[PDB]
């Protein structure tokens, strides 16, 4: 065939899209216990009946959790048993032979899902597929109990029967490709934006103010994000696995939490800084020295380390359930699992306490601007819009993740993994936004031009 | 796009009194620092007296006890009282406003400048 280019058309990548890969036992749309790539364990409502059938199939005590390797072997067995089921049947084999490669997979898909016996019950639709009446079979199949239970999956399989191509599955890979370049643009923006801020402050003797000393720290935290955290996370998602062993998996995870903490806590420190800088400028200038500020920065990074490298390297963050035990053992797994204790304690430090202070402080600013020595004019609206961007961008990017992070702790299975990762990535892009928020000063503006000779 | 009108300067005898005055024409943020800076002959620009929108003040260590800054009700006008004038107070006095519209940084508005000459 000479084909090693992506998206070869077959039943394996087709079902992987319809079924998905889930290592721990779950319930399908009907309520039956399924595991791996669409493997029906049992129809018994008991979870212990499910586990007993699973242990019998795998050959060991699994505790409801199998490995990737075990999941794939179950997959191929289930596919081969579907193909063997088709060739053994008297209604499936005549139709199966007379189908093309693409429409053979569409049949296997149905058999794989609702069994050999069930599929052979489609007398009319099989009669149409045999006589090559694809569009009638397509209309007809859409009138079944199968179409009402899993419509999204049925439409794809029906479309595969009608068109005879992989159109309904072809697009799925394009979106992975589009995803990959966007990640690149994120990394680029975070790196370029923050390397600029740090250079501007280090090089120009005039951006050497206390507030900028906090900006530098925020810019440093965002810098390590786009260099270490964001790219490695991108590769982890794109390649579906982790190829740097267990040590760098928890080292990377440590850098993740470290920089997110140091970033948000600095945003908090900046808000407080600007409160005193604005409300009481004479006390602010005399009390807050550059040495005192460099101590504040150290402490923010120390707290950050305490909530990142310390619990993680000492494995205190670790969960105890079987799926977490297996992933910790697997050199190619780096999924994130924590206990209630850590996920709550880290969230309060990394996000919630900074959030509260920032909401409080920025309120005290707006509220104290009303009670100064003073028409409802222009300058106040533009100022209110500024903190609306300052506080709005922070909230919109990090709040949805840390809420969901908590909800996943309270009630398990409530948040699908895809969402938890997307919302985490919406938090990552805040590192790109910050240089557009905290560096609009006329001094930054001038420095930015001279640095790149515009 | 606001303006700063300065007035009050001129010639004055040693030990004489003088009253600078600056009015801010335009819309300035409710939180700001309105004050005066000066450039002595052949010396750098130095803060003289400043006043926060919240009332509090600040002075250079060479004008404390002699110079006093105050402001108006809502007209945003600032008056600088300069008593016991010395020859080292001979300079160019600029009226300044630090507007905190952006929160993160501060926007400076300057005055045109007014000369003050003390007869040594
Ligand atoms: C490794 C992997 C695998 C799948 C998906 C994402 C990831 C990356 C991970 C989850 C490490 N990102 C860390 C996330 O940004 C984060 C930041 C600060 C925090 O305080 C916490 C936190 O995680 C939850 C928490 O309780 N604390
Ligand atoms: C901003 C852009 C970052 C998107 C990262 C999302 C990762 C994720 O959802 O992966 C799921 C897939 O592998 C399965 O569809
Ligand atoms: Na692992």
């Amino acid at each position: 065939d000479a084909e090693n280019l992506y998206f070869q058309g077959n039943i394996f990548e087709m079902l992987r899209i319809d079924e998905g890969l889930r290592l721990k036992i779950y319930k399908d749309t009907e309520g039956y216990y399924t595991i791996g790539i669409g493997h029906l364990l049992t129809k018994s409502p008991s979870l212990n009946a499910a586990k007993s059938e699973l242990d019998k199939a795998i050959g060991r005590n699994t505790n409801g959790v199998i490995t990737k390797d075990e999941a794939e072997k179950l997959f191929n067995q289930d596919v081969d048993a579907a193909v063997r089921g088709i060739l053994r049947n008297a209604k499936l084999k005549p139709v199966y032979d007379s189908l093309d490669a693409v429409r053979r997979a569409a049949l296997i898909n149905m058999v794989f899902q609702m069994g050999e016996t069930g599929v052979a019950g489609f007398t009319n639709s099989l009669r149409m597929l045999q006589q090559k009446r694809w569009d009638e079979a397509a209309v007809n199949l859409a009138k079944s109990r199968w179409y009402n239970q899993t419509p999204n999956r049925a439409k794809r399989v029906i479309t595969t029967f009608r068109t005879g191509t992989w159109d309904a599955y072809a697009a799925d890979e394009v979106w992975v490709v589009g995803m990959g370049i966007v990640m690149s643009l994120i990394v680029l923006a975070i790196v370029f934006g923050n390397v600029l801020v740090i250079t501007a402050i280090a090089k120009f003797e005039r951006l050497q103010t206390v507030t900028n000393y906090f900006i530098t720290s925020l810019a440093c935290a965002d810098l390590v994000m786009g260099l270490a955290v964001v790219p490695f996370g991108a590769a982890h998602i794109l390649t579906k696995t982790w190829t740097f062993g267990n040590f760098w998996c928890e080292f990377w995870t440590s850098i993740d939490v470290l920089c997110v903490t140091a970033s948000i806590e600095t945003l908090c420190v900046i808000a407080v800084d600007r409160y005193f800088a604005i409300t009481s400028p004479f006390k602010y200038q005399s009390l807050l020295t550059k040495n005192k500020a460099r101590v504040i920065i150290l402490m923010v990074w120390i707290v950050s380390g305490l909530t990142s490298f310390l619990p993680i390297q000492m494995h205190w963050y670790r969960a105890t359930h079987q799926e977490a035990i297996n992933c910790y053992a697997e050199e190619t797994c780096c999924d994130f699992f924590t206990n209630q204790a850590y996920a709550i304690a880290s969230s309060i430090v990394s996000f919630y306490v900074p959030l509260v202070i920032m909401v409080f402080v920025y309120s005290r600013v707006f509220q104290e601007a009303k009670r100064q020595l003073q028409k409802f004019a222009l300058k106040e609206h533009k100022a209110l819009k500024t903190l609306g961007i300052i506080m709005g961008t922070f909230t919109l990017c990090w709040l949805p993740f840390f809420i969901v992070n908590i909800v996943h702790v309270i009630q398990d299975n409530l948040i699908r993994k895809e969402v938890y990762i997307l919302l985490n990535w919406i938090g990552y892009v805040n590192s790109g936004f910050n240089p557009l928020i905290y560096c609009r000063s006329p001094d930054f503006r001038i420095a930015f031009q001279e640095l790149l000779c515009l | 796009q606001v303006q700063l009108q300065e007035s009050g300067g001129g010639l004055v005898q040693a030990g004489g009194s003088l009253r600078l005055s600056c009015a801010a024409s335009g819309s300035i943020f409710a939180l700001n620092i309105m004050g005066w800076y000066r450039q002595a002959p052949g010396k750098q620009r130095e803060l003289v007296a400043a006043i926060h929108s919240g009332g509090t003040t600040n002075y250079a260590n060479s004008v404390k006890g002699r110079f006093t800054i105050s402001r108006d009700n809502a007209a945003n006008t600032v008056y600088l009282q300069m008593n016991s004038l010395k020859p080292e107070d001979t300079a160019v006095y600029y009226c300044n406003v630090k507007d905190f519209g952006a929160i993160i940084y501060d926007y400076d508005y300057w005055g045109q400048g007014t000369q003050v000459t003390v007869s040594s």
